[PDB]
């Protein structure tokens, strides 16, 4: 639901980028840990429920 | 294939459409279950303005059917041709307005106007030209009156642009048939002045000298007192179903009569009128057509054009005739009664002729007025009105329903002012 | 190659096209299905046909016509029956909501969506021609399309075409006789695009053509047909030069440059008057100076006005069938040497002659006698000021009052086009007064 | 419903009538199962 | 745009460290994001284009169409990090000709398929920060024959990080490059 | 929604109006312009020429 | 060019109206049209 | 004034093809419509052409 | 002599290819079961019909086209309908499982057990034909054996054959009318794996030939059995200088060498003229100019494209009757005098045209009428551009979450695989524009 909700602020400084207030990034690289530490059939999981996700170990 | 949609409010609006639709379903030749017995292929060849096809050779007609009790209705559907109804039109409530306009507009009337919308909405949008809308209802009833003026208010606020026909059964000046008619047609007259585009005004009273005196008939019947009144409908609408040398369709006649927007009150007349035993002392003329039109006595309204003055006349002569007879007929009658005539609108007849006579019949004639003579049926109403109005008669009923006394005065205020317009427009003189 | 194309606008348009579409077709030797009949073959390379008709396919002929209504019926009762296979099906267009009587529904409301379809029928029909001599509308001036639709075709043929020449019979309102109310301000509306679209006038009265129906005919209660019937007369012997080969003739050119003097005055007047029945045929001295005379009488004429009160300016007079031009000459004379006709005194030549082969025909179940000699005069004169007048007294009657304004106010068109269309007689009615005297 | 034939349908009313469906619905006797069709 | 001036030794066009580093780039995002960070790897700021559907969200190098960067320089490197996803990038060119062609290299293409107006051709970069190399010369005389003229626009779709892209003439090496156009990456 | 200037099919398949005054359904478009032709079958050609 | 003196406000002075005609067979239409008329034979009073 | 031979107009097509081509249908976009108003003209619509329709200023 | 290969995929091929080989067999004289009529002679003379038949021995004629479609039902009609005894049985080729509205199902999936089956009835025919010009693969672009199985048939076919032109008739999906919801991805993928295997890929669309049949042809309720029957009557009028003589004889090899500029633009689109329909027909005179003026409107386009916003690349006409090459000079050059239709300045000669001597034959139950001329038109032009923009919005609103993409994940493609696609149809884009500029 959350993962397509980042900053599209343009070519603009994001200052607050130190409190990690992004839920759009964050949830990257939980799918992206997720991916990592899972397993070899963790990919198939992930695209399964987000469909949009593709795999960072390929 | 320009479709108009009938609407039948209350008893006399349920039992006059009933039998307009018995006569034009026999001058069409459908027969009582619903297909098509016809001689010629012209009766079917315009069967789009009246009636929807269904599977088959079914032809429903394009009728609403509005009465808060079953009632009238019942009686329909359990009379001849009260088969060919589609079930879904007859649109009813439970309770029945007591001829009270309150009851018939703000408390029984206004839980039944969302679904007659729906169903007037889905029989309009199954038409493909839609010329407009015309409601035969009373201005002496309850759901006939208040019923009727809100389905043709939220109407104009559905289609605004559409053509809209009354047929308004007014209050007779002799005898009574309801003693809340003042305040019925009070409250009903302001509503069809700002609303409807062209009016009838038709009378029981003139209906009954008509059927009785140039009939004879003994007993009339209201049979015969609606087959009047149905075919002076009939004679309005042919151009659309028959072809002729001259057509002339709703549009055409309300541009052609309505001077000014709040003067659309008409007087009907169908002329040929024969009694029993005189057909043969008859000589079946166009000049004598043309002087059954133009007689006071075959008036359907009470008030005397010879009293007042004709603003615009519109005939209509179905049947097969000459250009000749009706063009120096019409010439004649205007030159010998201009006294009776408005003098800034030269030639203010509009002629109409169609070329299929009744079945039965070599030449027919439907007769259009909108004298300043109608006035007096106002003055009647709003006279009677104010004598009951000064003493509060019936008033509790009107009140008790959640209706001010700010209603009965605007009403009679705009039914003044038509007078007052009505009568400017008599003595208003050319130059 | 002489082709003119005939619109035919309204109810009026529509019954004329029919009733001279059939003198066409008779005259043409066409049965009502666009072939010949059966074993009666042309032959003798008779090309009269390429004016009126075009051929399709093996023997077929399609009319050069097209019949414009806003509504059903007349259209579509020439669509089926009779001459039902003549017409092509996309040439007869009709609407589906009529114009009202209304000028403002027939130009603004209900014009503007089959008016671009009409056109395109015409520029397909002048595409088919190699050639076009010109236009012939029919409209009545009445109530509804034959004002408004017929203003709105005509501003835009006069900005599409304008080389051709466009020649509109307009079915002008009676001094008393008439079927509708809003004539005088349909008619007034209209005045304009007939002063301004349009090349020659011609205007007929129904009242005068009744009188000669009644007078001439016999005939004691015509309808339209036998009207309409005179009316095709007319225009056949108009065109009847174009169509058929004879002695000197005119063109839809020749015409226009022998009669307007000026281009505000293209308001002439059609009188065919050989019209008379059989019986009475049989007693009458049917030479061209007795049928010169009838067409000079006063009461042989389609408007209802009296050419005595006014100044003839020209007159081309179109002669057909068994005529020399000697006596047509002998009958200029005596018509000259008349002291009632009285002519303008700047033109003095006043008579363009043209003379043609072929007798009309008549129609079976019509009224008119075979004669052997015919002619139409077409004169311009400053007698059509009686028929202004009328019509303006009738409109400011009317307009005094503001009555039936509403209903135009509504469909769409402003205020002051009342008062600039009256202007607009109003100046015309001046420089007819003006070029009399 | 009984079953429908359609054919006896519109042969058993007006001639006027069953012109009028046929020109504006060419499916009230839709037979291209009708070679096939094997009464 | 970028005629009559001095192009010898390099030529950048993209620079994520500055006030306003996309003022000549064209901005068209649909589904993504264009946002200035500071990466986790070089600890600077960094241009980061993410999106889905790669096709959509991408700059040009000229603002406008129907203007073209004239640059002549053969050599395109580009500073790009991998994020194991989507990434494509375009070039048009201009050959002898008066033809443009156009050069598109993609992370998810299989086979180099040579086509009249594009090259349509894959690539298989690293992980972490890749200095992608396109020489542009070899390139038009080995898909069409012909030479090298100038550069017309330059497409970096979606899907990427980028910190500098420039032109330069020759290949230019680790050690004899400047010092700001060196990726340097702290511990 | 038909088009707006078009024949209907229910108006194309139809007769015509009886052409003779003595029948009741006669229209005065057929009483005048048919009562010739009363019994009238219309012939429809074809086009002729090939390459 | 331009110029301080195109500055004036010249306005437009004066448009005249320029009546109608009222063509000369106004009398004999007034005349024509009521030599005919009568009151109340017809119908009747 | 126009059949004066000094006044030649650059519009007003001699072609139906022409006719047809100068007219608003988008075939591109628009739902099934009729041949009444497949060739609807900008003369019709009221646009801003250059062409004198009526003398009334 | 020359022989052609007709190849109909999927059940809009099959259809489609149903209706073609009855007008095929109605004007070459065969019988539908597949003989010869004794007592009636209509084939022989004027007929080439070896190039789509085979002559096997006592006198049956057998066509040389495969049938192919995943699912029994629309095979078994032809196997047991009036045409049953036509075909020979290995020519109409079935599967067991529908490919399901699926590319990935027709690509890799059940489709690639029958691709070796159909490749060898190919080869069965390409072996009897005594030299193959070239194959005609039908089938539409929306889902399933249509975009699938037919894009890996041909891309085997380039692979095994080589050099021969592969003419590809597509129906293209409609801008909104649409009867599937995966056809933009259906489309998107079929474009890119058969921009390099088609050499010419006429397109054709439903909602444009609705248009057609609503607008020219009468018609109220068209349906695929009409459409079918215009797209029958505009191969064969492509395919009919194979079987008739004329005096500009275009082969199958033409079409590519006068339409395709550049190997990427190979999309013209298919319009024939007159479409007129009987009742009107004989009416009119249906001329050569008439016919190329109704053929260049951009109303009568049968792709919902109008070419005014695009210029013309190449225009192939294809004249057919009684049309005189003289004319056809003299009508290109009426359309060439035309500022409205827009050329590209790289291609002043940008018509090739085609002159056949055999007017078209009436297909009897048919709604199409008995014409002599008839013009066939494949544009190619610089305006399916924006049709390819709008199927791209399509497809970035559908892959902008990825909807339905887990199906075609599912059952064998990679999900890159539809990035790819978009990349090269927006490469395809790209090139439509720098070519029109
Ligand atoms: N001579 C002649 N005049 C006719 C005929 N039909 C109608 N008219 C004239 O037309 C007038 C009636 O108005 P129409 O012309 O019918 O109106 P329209 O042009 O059909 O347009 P609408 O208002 O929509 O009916 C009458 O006053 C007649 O003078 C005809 O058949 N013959
Ligand atoms: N012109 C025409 N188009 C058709 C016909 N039948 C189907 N189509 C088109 O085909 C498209 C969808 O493909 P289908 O034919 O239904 O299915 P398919 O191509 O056989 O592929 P499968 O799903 O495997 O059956 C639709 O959008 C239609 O426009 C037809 O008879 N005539
Ligand atoms: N002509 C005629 N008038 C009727 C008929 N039925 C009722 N009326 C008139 O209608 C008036 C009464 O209105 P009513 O029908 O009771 O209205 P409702 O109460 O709203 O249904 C009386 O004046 C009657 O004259 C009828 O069948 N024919
Ligand atoms: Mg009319």
């Amino acid at each position: 639901t959350f993962k397509n909700n980042n900053l599209n602020s343009g070519d603009s400084i994001d200052y607050g980028q130190q409190r990690r207030e992004n839920i759009g990034d964050l949830i990257h690289e939980v799918l992206v840990a997720f991916e990592k530490k899972g397993g070899d059939d963790a990919f198939i999981n992930i695209k399964y429920m987000v469909p949009t996700h593709e795999s960072s170990v390929l | 294939m320009r479709e108009i949609v009938h609407m039948q409010a209350g008893q006399c609006g349920n039992q006059i459409g009933a039998k307009f639709w018995e006569v034009i379903s026999d001058e069409h030749g459908i027969d009582p279950t619903g297909t098509y017995h016809g001689d010629s292929d012209l009766q079917l060849e315009r069967i789009n303005v009246y009636y929807n096809e269904a599977t088959g050779g079914k032809y429903v007609p394009r009728a609403v059917l509005v009465d808060l009790e079953p009632g009238t209705m019942d009686s329909v559907r359990s009379g001849p041709f009260g088969q060919i109804f589609r079930p879904d039109n007859f649109v009813f409530g439970q309770s029945g307005a007591g001829n009270n306009w309150a009851k018939g507009h703000y408390t029984e009337g206004a839980e039944l106007v969302d679904s007659v919308l729906d169903v007037v909405r889905k029989e309009a949008e199954s038409c493909d030209c839609l010329q407009g809308f015309q409601l035969t209802h009373s201005l002496g009833g309850g759901t006939g009156s208040g019923m009727g003026t809100l389905l043709i208010s939220k109407i104009r606020e559905e289609y605004p642009d559409r053509i809209m026909n009354t047929f308004s059964v007014v209050p007779s000046p002799k005898v009574s048939d309801t003693v809340v008619e003042p305040y019925n047609a009070t409250l009903s007259v302001h509503q069809l002045v700002e609303n409807t585009d062209e009016t009838y005004c038709i009378d029981n009273e003139a209906l009954y000298d008509i059927c009785f005196r140039t009939l004879k008939l003994t007993t009339p019947t209201y049979g015969d007192l609606n087959h009047l009144v149905s075919a002076t409908m009939s004679g309005v609408t042919t151009c659309l179903r028959f072809p002729g040398q001259l057509n002339a369709d709703l549009r055409k006649l309300a541009v052609n009569m309505v001077p000014f927007p709040r003067l659309h009150f008409f007087m009907p007349g169908f002329a040929p009128l024969t009694s029993r035993g005189s057909q043969q002392y008859r000589a079946l003329t166009v000049p004598e057509l043309t002087q059954q039109m133009f007689d006071a006595k075959n008036m359907m309204a009470a008030c005397d054009p010879r009293h007042g003055r004709y603003l615009t006349v519109a005939a209509i002569f179905r049947g097969r005739m000459s250009m000749k007879e009706v063009d120096e007929q019409m010439l004649n009658v205007q030159n010998k009664n201009s006294s009776y005539f408005v003098e800034w609108i030269p030639n203010n007849v509009k002629t109409a002729v169609c070329d299929i006579p009744p079945r039965g019949l070599k030449m027919s004639a439907t007769f259009i007025g909108n004298s300043t003579a109608i006035q007096e049926l106002f003055k009647r109403i709003s006279e009677q009105f104010t004598a009951m109005f000064r003493r509060k008669a019936f008033l509790h009923w009107y009140t008790g329903e959640g209706m001010d006394e700010m209603e009965f005065t605007e009403a009679e205020s705009n039914m003044n002012d038509l007078v007052s317009e009505y009568q400017q427009y008599q003595d208003a003189t050319a130059e | 190659m002489r082709e003119c194309i005939s619109i035919h606008v309204g109810q009026a348009g529509v019954q004329i096209g029919n009733a001279c579409w059939e003198l066409y077709c008779l005259e043409h030797g066409i049965q009502p299905d666009g072939q010949m009949p059966s074993d009666k073959t042309i032959g003798g390379g008779d090309d009269s046909f390429n004016t009126f008709f075009s051929e399709t396919g093996a023997g077929k002929h399609v009319p050069r016509a097209v019949f414009v209504d806003l509504e059903p019926t007349v259209v579509d009762e020439v669509r089926t029956g009779t001459y039902r296979q003549l017409f092509h099906p996309e040439q007869l267009i009709t609407g589906k909501e009529d114009a009202a009587n209304n000028y403002a529904r027939g130009h603004y409301t209900i014009g503007k969506e089959i008016v671009d379809l009409v056109l395109d029928r015409i520029r397909k029909l002048a595409d088919q021609c190699t050639g076009l001599q010109g236009f012939l509308i029919f409209h009545s001036f009445g109530g509804g399309t034959g004002s408004g639709f017929a203003s709105l075709l005509m501003e835009r043929l006069s900005v599409d075409y304008g080389k051709k020449s466009k020649l509109e019979f307009a079915i002008y309102p009676a001094p008393q006789i008439s079927t509708a109310v809003v004539e005088p301000y349909n008619t007034i509306l209209t005045t304009h695009t007939t002063l301004e679209h349009s090349d020659c006038a011609f205007m007929v009265d129904n009242e005068a053509i009744y009188d000669i129906c009644r007078r001439n005919l016999d005939i004691e209660r015509p309808t339209y047909t036998n009207l309409n019937r005179l009316i095709a007369q007319i225009v056949s012997s108009i065109t009847a030069s174009l169509r058929f080969d004879g002695a000197l003739n005119v063109d839809l050119t020749e015409f226009q440059t022998n009669l307007v003097p000026y281009p505000r005055i293209h308001f002439p007047l059609a009188t065919y008057a050989p019209v008379i029945s059989a019986e009475k045929a049989y007693h009458e001295q049917l030479s061209v100076a007795e049928i010169t005379n009838a067409c000079f009488e006063p009461a042989n004429q389609m408007v209802k006005c009296d050419p005595r009160h006014g100044k003839y300016m020209a007159c081309c007079m179109l002669y057909r069938g068994d005529v020399v031009p000697k006596d047509v000459n002998a009958a200029i004379a005596t018509i000259k040497t008349k002291r009632t006709i009285q002519f303008v005194d700047w033109c003095p030549t006043g008579f363009k002659v043209g003379i043609n082969y072929q007798p009309p025909t008549v129609v079976p179940g019509g009224d008119l006698a075979k004669v052997q000699r015919a002619v139409c005069m077409l004169s311009n004169t400053t007698a059509i000021a009686e028929a202004w007048a009328r019509l303006d007294h009738k409109f400011d009657l009317m307009y005094a009052k503001r009555a039936f304004v509403h209903w135009y106010v509504g469909e769409g068109m402003e205020e002051g086009e009342f008062s600039e269309a009256r202007e607009d007689l109003a100046a015309l009615e001046k420089d007819y007064e003006e070029v009399g005297v | 419903g009984p079953t429908l034939d359609t054919t006896h349908e519109l042969r058993s009313l007006h001639p006027y009538v069953a012109r009028s469906i046929k020109a504006r619905d060419v499916f009230f006797d839709d037979h291209t199962h009708d070679a096939k069709k094997h009464v | 745009m970028f005629k009559n001036t001095f192009q010898s030794g390099f030529l950048s066009i993209l620079y994520s460290i500055g006030s306003k580093p996309l003022q000549i780039w064209d901005k068209k995002v649909r589904n993504g994001h264009i946002k200035r960070i500071t990466d986790n790897d070089i600890q600077s700021l960094v241009l980061e284009i993410v999106g889905t559907n790669v096709s959509t969200t991408l700059i040009e190098c000229p603002a406008d169409a129907r203007k073209t960067l004239g640059i002549k320089l053969p050599f395109l490197v580009m500073i790009i990090k991998n994020l194991k996803k989507y990434f494509t990038f375009e070039v048009q060119v201009l050959d002898d000709k008066n033809v443009r062609r156009r050069f598109r290299a993609s992370n998810y293409q299989s086979t180099t398929r040579v086509k009249p107006f594009i090259c349509t051709m894959p690539m298989r970069l690293d992980d972490g920060w890749n200095q992608i190399q396109f020489n542009l010369s070899d390139f038009t005389r080995r898909a069409y024959g012909t030479n090298y003229i100038e550069t017309i626009r330059v497409n970096i779709h979606a899907n990427c990080r980028i910190r500098r892209v420039y032109f330069s003439d020759r290949l230019y090496s680790e050690d004899e490059l400047p010092a700001e156009f060196k990726l340097y990456l702290p511990i | 929604r038909l088009p707006v200037g078009e024949p209907t099919a229910h108006m194309s398949a139809t007769q015509g109006p009886d052409a003779n005054l003595m029948k009741f359904y006669s229209t005065s478009y057929a009483t005048s312009f048919g009562v010739k032709h009363e019994p009238f079958v219309p012939r429809t050609t074809k086009h002729v020429g090939t390459g | 060019q331009e110029s301080i003196y195109n500055l004036i406000p010249q306005e437009e002075v004066k448009q005249e109206k320029q009546a109608r005609y009222t063509s000369k067979f106004r009398g004999n239409v007034k005349v024509e049209e009521k030599t005919k008329k009568t009151s109340s034979k017809t119908m009747g009073p | 004034s126009r059949r004066e031979v000094y006044h030649h107009d650059p519009k007003a097509p001699r072609d139906s093809l022409d006719f047809i081509l100068k007219a608003n249908y988008d075939h591109h976009g628009e739902l099934l419509k009729n041949r009444s108003e497949t060739l609807m003209q900008p003369e019709t619509l009221g646009a801003n052409h250059g062409r004198i329709l009526k003398n009334r200023v």
